[PDB]
């Protein structure tokens, strides 16, 4: 009567990652790269599908 | 039975924030810090500064 | 005549050259002082990964 209560518990702690986290993530957190961190030199093309 | 109520609650925690769609549905982009208005300053974009 | 006109010339375009040169100094000491922020705010992102 409890755990598996746990465990819808624990189904509801993922959902908020799909929702917002892996939006999230795949806006800052996968942008957070070194490769466009880097300052004064920025004619190294950043990742984007626009280059 | 506490503990039935209490993983309860923790689950009704976690849905209160995944119930952040109740906004308007027009154009869903940045996710915000909740009441995040005052410091959301109008930065120009890369145009536009 | 014309070495004290070409004295009142050198001498006050040589203080307004100062005076620009000191200006445009303190607009690169501005855009420092905005930079040493970029960078503790990159520092910032790097501990927080």
């Amino acid at each position: 009567k409890y755990l598996s209560q746990e465990e819808q518990s624990t189904a509801a702690l993922t959902l908020y990652t799909k929702k917002q986290f892996f939006q999230g993530i795949h806006e800052v957190v996968e942008s957070s790269n070194e490769d466009n961190f880097q300052l004064l030199d920025i004619q190294t093309p950043s990742i984007c599908d626009n280059q | 039975a506490a503990l039935e109520h209490l993983a309860a609650e923790r689950e009704a925690e976690i849905r209160s924030l995944c119930s952040g769609d109740g906004l308007g549905d027009t154009e869903i982009s940045r996710p915000q810090a909740p009441d995040q208005s005052d410091s959301s300053q109008t930065l120009p974009s890369m145009v536009h500064l | 005549l014309i070495l004290g006109l070409r004295r009142c010339c050198l001498w006050t375009e040589l203080k307004a050259l100062h005076d620009q040169s000191q200006e445009l100094q303190d607009a690169a000491g501005h855009r420092q002082l905005l930079l040493r922020e970029l960078q503790a705010k990159q520092q910032r992102i790097l501990h927080w990964r």
